This record gives C-alpha cells, sequence and structure tokens, in this order.
C-alpha cells in the first residue's frame, strides 16, 4: 500500500 | 442513497495545495468540510516535511482559492495516536454545510461490512465514484508515504476500512459511503492509501468530531  | 450521500460530499470536497510564501502550490490531495469550518485530511499531505508551519495552506474551493499560514489553522486529533486523518480548523474558508450526521456510528460499524462501498473523491477537482468491493475492517493498516524528496515513510493507523479496487494518486481525502441503505448509506471514512488493487479507508465516526 501506497498513501495516495 | 449512495449517489446522495455522494453528492453531499462532493459539494464539500475541496483540494489542498501546500506551498512556500510567494512560491508555487503544490496540490496534492483532497480535504472534506465536515462542520462550520472544520475540514477532514490525512495529516500525511503537510507533516513529514521540513517546517511544515512557516508554509502556506491552499484550499481550492471550485476555482476560487483560500490560503493561510500553516500556524494558523488548528489542528485536532480523531482519537489518541496517530490516525493520519486529522480535523483541521480553516479560519478563511466559508462555512460548510453540516455533513455530520451523515458519518457512520460507532456501534454500527458491523453493518458495512461485507458490503460494497463506493470511494467519492477527486484528482485534483474532477470528480470520481470508485467502487470498492466487499469491505473488511483492519484493527491496524500500515501504508508507505513517499515525501517530496524521494524517501519514505511507514504509516500505521487504527480501524481502517480495505476494499478491492483501483486508485489514483491524488484520491486520498475522498469519502468513503457504504452502499448500505439501511444505515442510510453512511459515510465510512477517509481514503488514505491504495495498491495492489486494495484499498484503505481511516474509519471516521459520528463520535470522533466531539473532538470538536
Ligand atoms: C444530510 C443531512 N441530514 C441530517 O443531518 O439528518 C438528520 C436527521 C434527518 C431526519 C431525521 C432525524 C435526523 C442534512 O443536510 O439535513
Amino acid at each position: 500500500l501506497a498513501a495516495q | 442513497s449512495t449517489l446522495e450521500i455522494a453528492g453531499l460530499v462532493r459539494k464539500n470536497l475541496v483540494q489542498f495545495g501546500v506551498g512556500e510564501k510567494n512560491g508555487s502550490v503544490r496540490w496534492v490531495m483532497n480535504a472534506l468540510g465536515v462542520k462550520d469550518d472544520w475540514l477532514l485530511v490525512p495529516s500525511h499531505a503537510y507533516k513529514f516535511e521540513k517546517d511544515y508551519e512557516m508554509m502556506e495552506f491552499y484550499f481550492n474551493r471550485g476555482g476560487t482559492y483560500y490560503s493561510i499560514s500553516a500556524g494558523n489553522v488548528v489542528i485536532q486529533s480523531l482519537d489518541v495516536g496517530f490516525q493520519d486523518v486529522v480535523l483541521m480548523k480553516v479560519p478563511t474558508i466559508p462555512k460548510f454545510r453540516d455533513i455530520t450526521q451523515h458519518f457512520i456510528k460507532k456501534g454500527d460499524v458491523p453493518r458495512a461490512l461485507n458490503r460494497l462501498a463506493t470511494l467519492v473523491t477527486t484528482v485534483n477537482g474532477t470528480p470520481m465514484l470508485i467502487s470498492e468491493g466487499p469491505l473488511k475492517m483492519e484493527e491496524k493498516a500500515t501504508y508507505v508515504h513517499k515525501k517530496n524528496d524521494g524517501t519514505t515513510v511507514d504509516l500505521t493507523v487504527d480501524q481502517a476500512w480495505r476494499g478491492k479496487g483501483e486508485g489514483l494518486p491524488g484520491m486520498c481525502g475522498g469519502a468513503l459511503v457504504s452502499s448500505n441503505q439501511s444505515i442510510q448509506n453512511a459515510i465510512l471514512g477517509i481514503h488514505v492509501a491504495g495498491g495492489n488493487s486494495i484499498l484503505v479507508a481511516k474509519l471516521v465516526t459520528q463520535e470522533m468530531f466531539q473532538n470538536i
């Protein structure tokens, strides 16, 4: 997961 | 309906940007007005960069821009510990329609599990409805934030929804809306992360607004  | 809640979200979504005094604005993500001059915004938008308080924060409300020194916004936590999403009081913003009663009550959380939801968001102001598969709740969720320089930080929050779906950069700060009509398609929280076809939203309940 990446900060969007 | 989902679509009517989505309309209320859409009207309260603003673009959030950060810039140095006298410099270009970097438009980062969305923020969601909830009541009066208070917004929800993921604090990872600004808190990990050097000297954030000396920056100017920008709020784009449909092509009308509002700015303020970062030192003049009042930041309030949703709960104990780091939750990423914070409440932010912006004295220069026009009053928002109060949408706090459309957020899920803590006690009703189980009613949104295992059901579809819709992420109501924008990419730099262009509104989008993003389908999310049946929802689960992760007691702790971890995701990677890429800072402006390229270095990364691992962020962990409590109580984050997880759903199958396809997101894009800029969609953070949008609102997750339950498909469950029996809880009036409640707003479930705020989008914070995505990757490997999974979308993550921090739970935000009605009770959290008691933090003023
Ligand atoms: C979307 C808002 N709705 C709201 O606050 O509902 C509160 C309510 C509605 C009906 C009966 C009891 C309480 C709004 O803008 O009104």
